[PDB]
């Protein structure tokens, strides 16, 4: 439904990051130097912001 | 339930037995520890000079327990060994230790 | 009366919170693994652990909640001097009682017709000094649309990550030998330096480069390998064989830690050293 | 106090018998039975 | 977890109650998956991160 808090893989830090990514794809940027530009190296982090889906805005209106 | 980690029951930490078939030999088993304290003891009894054999094994990998076997020469004995090894250990932890703060002030 | 102690040799590259970088020489990679899963496993944190829910009219529920809210990092400098929830006699838990718990509180309801998000900004602690870590708008715990409510009171304790991941303070901490890289010059200069641009090309990253200034090859950076054979079955490929070699330089090694900010990242390494003392101290013979 | 609350428009509902399970105020028979307060414990794990 | 409790009612009367629990898991040591190529198979061991091969950036 929302952002995991953590990578899976690693436990880095993620949870604070979906809006900016968001902002950043919003401007014309390509995934990968969205990513770049946010901080994210390995690539098991890059593919929790990479295969997000992001089921709780449709959740809200359907109640 | 979460408790059983890293407290023992009512046994030793450390269970001394000295075995019969061969001499200046021994194994000793060590409850709730694993692969960190087992590998550097035997890394560091391989060091010595009065130690022929010297291995660590876990009895099962889903137990956090494992046996420790060493064999010295006569001018030694095992527990004289186990006990050498220890102290070294903490002597270069304490080394380490001092050498790492001397680093972290200096860079600031 | 005999010694056979090494003396492990330390030297910080770059340093600062949350990062460190530092290699580390003359001790064995038993030591070095012994640090990296005590830093990984071993030293303890600060995180919530139980959660009592009042009030929840959200879309979620109240385990993906508490889930949630388990995972967030609360400062951890008090985790060395307080005491575990199974040691502590001077309470029963269930509240606030010094070294052994902090108590937590959260309380919002959406009353505007936006979606109101509800982060880690606002979690309160009865003890300022264990809060939630300053990194932005704060993690994201749930979001509200109008007329719901969240409403609950968190209890956090002390614990390590061989019990749960979540009082894990190492996001990655990872080592890596260093390389000793020799090329026989005398069986470079056999190779014309379009074979060189091939045999250079055969390699991920940059580690090595060529110099037309002299018309030659060389090594800079050679800390950017890694350890896989692509130049050296280059090299064999083309029939020249010992053109290079890449031994491992033994009792060598090069340190990254990050945290997750719960502790710093120098800390980190000392709370790993001390708490190794003190189960090689606990594991000794009385005789 | 068990109250219910119905499913289509919202009105609340308080069934103490068995007579027949239907709204007042529209006349659909789907009703849902209410959360009261009461505190629950979880594990964060 | 008691959910929900659901009272309908029908047109030619009669009365049905429905009562939905929810339970939340985690993978134990016998459940089932597969890979989208046809790869079945069963979980037999559950390892610790630090017990775990890495390579040179922690993963
Ligand atoms: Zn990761
Ligand atoms: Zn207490
Ligand atoms: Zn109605």
């Amino acid at each position: 439904m929302i952002i995991p808090v953590r990578c899976f893989t690693c436990g880095k830090v993620i949870g604070n990051k979906w809006d900016t990514y968001l902002d950043l794809l919003q401007a014309d940027y390509t995934e990968g130097d969205a990513l770049d530009a946010i901080g994210l190296v390995r690539y098991c982090c890059r593919r929790m912001l990479m295969t997000h889906v992001d089921l709780i805005e449709k959740l809200l209106n359907y109640n | 339930r979460y408790e059983r980690f890293v407290v023992p029951e009512g046994t030793k930490k450390v269970s001394y037995e000295r075995d019969t078939k061969i001499i200046n030999a021994a194994s000793f088993t060590i409850e709730r520890e694993d692969h960190t304290i087992g590998n550097i003891v035997r890394m560091q009894l391989h060091r010595d000079e009065n130690v022929l054999f010297a291995g660590y094994q876990l009895p099962h990998p889903l137990k956090y327990k494992i046996i420790v076997r060493i064999h010295t020469t006569s001018q030694s004995s095992p527990m004289q060994a186990y006990n050498q090894a220890i102290n070294d250990l903490d002597k270069e932890l304490d080394f380490l230790k001092s050498q790492f703060e001397a680093e972290v002030a200096k860079f600031s | 009366g005999a010694t056979y102690q090494r003396f492990p040799k330390v030297k910080i590259r770059e340093l600062k919170d949350d990062y460190a970088k530092f290699e580390l020489r003359d001790t064995d990679v038993s030591m070095a693994n012994a640090l990296r899963r005590v830093m990984i496993s071993e030293v303890p944190t600060v995180a919530i652990d139980l959660v009592e829910i009042e009030v929840n009219s959200s879309v979620l529920n109240d385990e993906f909640i508490a889930h949630r809210l388990g995972l967030i990092p609360l400062t951890s400098e008090r985790a060395m001097s307080m005491r575990f929830s199974r040691d502590c006699d001077a309470c029963d838990g269930d509240g606030q009682c010094e070294f052994c718990s902090v108590e937590f509180r959260l309380s919002a309801k959406c009353v505007t017709d936006q979606t109101l998000d509800v982060t880690s900004k606002d979690l309160y602690s009865a003890d300022p000094t264990v809060t939630p870590v300053d990194f932005q708008r704060g993690i994201i715990i749930v979001k509200l649309r109008r007329g719901q409510e969240l409403k609950l009171r968190a209890i956090a304790r002390k614990g390590i990550g061989k019990d749960h991941a979540k009082w894990s303070p190492a996001a990655t901490v990872t080592f890596m030998y260093e390389p000793d890289i020799i090329i026989n010059e005398d069986m470079m200069d056999t190779l014309t330096d379009d074979e060189k641009i091939d045999l250079i090309e055969s390699s991920p990253t940059k580690v090595f480069d060529f110099d037309a200034v002299t018309r030659q090859v060389v090594v800079v950076d050679p800390e950017a390998y890694t350890y896989d054979e692509e130049v050296i079955k280059k090299a064999e490929a083309m029939g020249k064989q010992g053109l290079i070699e890449i031994r491992p330089k033994d009792d060598s090694f090069i340190f990254t830690v990050e945290s997750t900010g719960a502790v710093k990242a120098s800390q980190l390494v000392l709370n790993a050293i001390d708490l190794l003392k003190q189960k090689l101290d606990a594991v000794r013979l009385s005789d | 106090p068990v109250t219910y609350v119905c499913g289509d428009c919202g009105q609340e509902n308080t069934l103490k018998s068995g007579d027949v399970i239907q709204c007042r105020e529209c006349g659909y028979r789907i009703l849902y039975k209410k959360r009261t307060r009461r505190v629950v414990q979880y594990e964060a794990r | 977890i008691v959910q929900k409790v659901v009272l309908s009612s029908n047109d030619d009367g009669k009365n049905y109650a429905t009562v939905s629990l929810r339970q939340v898991r985690s993978p134990c040591l016998g459940d089932k998956f597969s890979s989208m190529h046809g790869q079945k198979g069963v979980l037999g061991y559950i390892e610790e991160q630090e017990n775990f091969a890495f390579t040179n950036q922690g993963i």
